RNA sequence: AAGGUGAUAUGAACCGUUAUAACCGGCGAUUUCCGAAUGGGGAAACCCAGUGUGUUUCGACACACUAUCAUUAACUGAAUCCAUAGGUUAAUGAGGCGAACCGGGGGAACUGAAACAUCUAAGUACCCCGAGGAAAAGAAAUCAACCGAGAUUCCCCCAGUAGCGGCGAGCGAACGGGGAGCAGCCCAGAGCCUGAAUCAGUGUGUGUGUUAGUGGAAGCGUCUGGAAAGGCGCGCGAUACAGGGUGACAGCCCCGUACACAAAAAUGCACAUGCUGUGAGCUCGAUGAGUAGGGCGGGACACGUGGUAUCCUGUCUGAAUAUGGGGGGACCAUCCUCCAAGGCUAAAUACUCCUGACUGACCGAUAGUGAACCAGUACCGUGAGGGAAAGGCGAAAAGAACCCCG
RNA sequence: CGAACCGACUAAUGUUGAAAAAUUAGCGGAUGACUUGUGGCUGGGGGUGAAAGGCCAAUCAAACCGGGAGAUAGCUGGUUC
RNA sequence: GGUAUCAGAAGUGCGAAUGCUGACAUAAGUAACGAUAAAGCGGGUGAAAAGCCCGCUCGCCGGAAGACCAAGGGUUCCUGUCCAACGUUAAUCGGGGCAGGGUGAGUCGACCCCUAAGGCGAGGCCGAAAGGCGUAGUCGAUGGGAAACAGGUUAAUAUUCC
RNA sequence: UCCAGGAAAAGCCUCUAAGCAUCAGGUAACAUCAAAUCGUACCCCAAACCGACACAGGUGGUCAGGUAGAGAAUACCAAGG
């Protein structure tokens, strides 16, 4: 494929937020704490290869941590990348283990 | 430094228990020395706020010095101060000024 | 009334601070100075 | 700021009066240009006196002879 | 080398005990983005392209190169035959930081003179350029005084003398003497001989340092006390009783300690070497012209034009050329001494961002660094910039289970 | 003529304020040499100025910051058993 | 931990300098609690309610004292919690503390094409050095270039999700 | 209608140069793929911004209901606060 690139590790880690199964119509989606860096496309293919799902679009986004945390009083902020990815219907989570 | 590794039966020195016996230990290097004759009844309290809110009122460790009563074979103390010679190829630990390795 | 401040970024490079002290010999002379002597943390630029 | 052939001048000084001025002196010599090369034909050097009197004993050639080599 | 996964906090999950677990030292591998920042741009850590690439489910991902100058090389190449100007490519190289000492270009004022212009402060402050480990200077157109010394540099004297100076304030030598250090050589050119000494960059080796380390002595008893290193009794080491640490002050408990060993590798300096370039040595030659002087204007010489030698010069002139030319404090004669217009050079001398060891009739939290502590932080300012407060439970966390008021 | 908007003639209050120049009631201009957002350009003996030495960051008969610097102070204060 | 003695060397002796730093007084439990758009009551919670939540009244603003955005701010947003310090009082409450959660775009904006003022500027012209000016050219919005609406929904997103 | 006579460049349309020369390209229809990356929370005439303050001050643009009224005055009200 033209997986060249970074396909590797575009994706990691899930959410379990507020969002998570409130979020389920036609069409679960997901989260992922997917790289500060792993655009839109690459992130459609993650899920491609591995997961073995469907994914329809992409969004993502960036959220921005912030707190003070010091010896004394410095401390600052964290950053991330949200993304939620849409997938399809005809196909669930079927054999996997859900967390 | 230490060279005292652990099961090192050793013996109080300095004060306090003095002349006891203990063994083993859990001296490390630059760390810390439990031997086994050095420990006073303490106290725990009930850190884990959960529903197994111990303790641990007895036993523990009271550090002290290396400085304990050397090794020691037949008396006491017995300088290991001194360097075996051709045995191992890491070490090669001596011991007291009495015989030769042991 | 108005007070003399008013802020704006972008009123803050080739104007005033940011980056553009590297573009004059005393421009870039302030950073050795400020940076080196008495390490700084310096912040400039936002 | 020239002369080229010669190294030049622009040093300071100070113009005193009658006794004294701390003020200060200095840029001199001059220019002139379009100087024809016995070869092809002339660059135009910005040479000055002591510059132009030094073609003369010399070269044109010599003189020029530096401005290359070095 | 028996432990170990940096710190404020364990804890979890673990790696190790024999010899590839840690940990220390050497050589490497990797090393995002910004920053000389260099592909172009840009409010610094962001934005956009060209041209090549591999894997390619063969759009792509990222990668890699592409700044500007200078030297050389080749190719292209205008007005104009030529030729240049210009252009392209390529290999080298530079570029930026940097504490002080150092050379150099530019250069104050407060101040003092009990006012102030000369004069001083001071060629200091500062700003700019450059280079080294030191730089700079340096083998007499030096000085001396009819005797002679013999490159530069740094030290003590000569002397607060001579002299300069609104002869005010103040500035302030040298000859000569005692020392540290101590070497002189190249081109200005041909021939003979002919790769010879001398250096420079480099691969190598040896010495001796730098970067981990190794061994390293000799004490029991009893007393007081929570605790013994202290009291008292006796005993031993000492090329080691520097020092630190240990539950009160220890040579003999621990780290060390004198002394004695030690380096795959990597480098400093030395010597030695090979390679490359250099070019020795002999003969016979050559001997630094817009220069020396000088007129005008200035600056430098302790010397403020003074009678002012000498040095550098902005500006304008301009010679002899070794039976010739400079100097010897106006200047002339005589005598003496030395060859200027070309260049290189170790050492003694200077300085401290930093390195390791060590020392102190130096401070001990209002001291000593601004800072003994997550300090150039918090703060304050548009900014440059300014710039804090803040140490100590105990030997041991044994940091107070549990109970009671709330 | 008169709102917005721009400006400040008068009085009271405030004067350790609500405020390091304002509040309240009046007041002048309000299609113009008008008024305002954003960004840019002039630098200290220098700028800008329908001119008052006005303005140049609560600073202006010569800005702020750092330096020469411990300027100088025939003056004032203070000077320990 | 200290140090007769005799000797040695001083950051050698404070009450003042509108001295410097810190601590604590005084006035004094005095003034003041920030627009004169005043609030009453019943429940709830709670150790406690004039102030918080619920409800009914009442009053105030409405070219706004409403709504949206830019500038600037940089989690102040929503939920749960806790009330030391911070709120000029109390505080169970908050823009306070500690946790979590929360901003989803081919059509909106920035990037991005384009250029203004102006900036920078190969080579170049000047200038003791630093550096000034500027040709090609390259940046620079506050201006010109292409395309979406209406319902719905979240505790909090919305011409982004359906 | 007037005098003070009122940016620029790109996109866009069009015309050709060199070049192309059964080709490529151009126009239209539809089929499909692509449209990356940042911002988006909340305050915003204010308790989140400039004023040391939960400060009677300052801060650009947009929207513009009913009765009355010349009206963005003013008074009482909507939505809302």
């Amino acid at each position: 494929m033209i997986r060249e690139e970074r396909l590797l590790k575009v994706l990691r880690a899930p959410h379990v937020s507020e969002k998570a199964s409130t979020a389920m119509e036609k069409s679960n989606t997901i989260v992922l704490k997917v790289a500060k860096d792993a655009t839109k496309a690459e992130i459609k293919a993650a899920v491609q290869k591995l997961f073995e799902v469907e994914v329809e679009v992409v969004n993502t986004l960036v959220v921005k941590g912030k707190v003070k945390r010091h010896g004394q009083r410095i401390g600052r902020r964290s950053d991330w990348k949200k993304a939620y990815v849409t997938l399809k219907e005809g196909q669930n989570l079927d054999f996997v283990g859900g967390a | 430094a230490a060279k005292i590794r652990r099961d090192d039966e050793v013996i109080v020195l300095t004060g306090k228990d003095k002349g006891k016996r203990g063994k083993v230990k859990n001296v490390l290097s630059s760390g810390k020395v439990i031997v086994e004759g050095i420990n006073l009844v303490k106290k725990h309290q009930k850190p884990v706020p959960a529903l197994n809110q111990p303790g641990g009122i007895v036993e523990k460790e009271a550090a002290i010095q290396v400085s304990n009563v050397a090794i020691f074979n037949a008396a006491t103390g017995k300088a290991d101060r001194v360097g075996f010679r051709f045995e191992d190829g890491k070490k090669v630990r001596f011991f007291k000024s009495n015989s030769e390795t042991i | 009334m108005k007070r003399t401040f008013q802020p704006s970024v972008l009123k803050r490079n080739r104007s005033h601070g940011f980056r553009a002290r590297m573009a004059t010999k005393n421009g870039r002379q302030v950073l050795a100075r400020r940076r080196a002597k008495g390490r700084a943390r310096l912040t400039v630029s936002k | 700021m020239k002369k080229d052939i010669h190294p030049k001048y622009e040093e300071i000084t100070a113009s005193c009066s009658c006794g004294n001025v701390m003020k200060i002196r200095s840029t001199v010599g001059h220019d002139l240009n379009l100087d024809v090369c016995s070869k092809c034909h002339p660059f135009f050097t910005g040479k000055q006196r002591d510059v132009a009197t030094g073609g003369r004993v010399d070269r044109f050639n010599k003189r020029f002879n530096i401005p290359g080599s070095k």
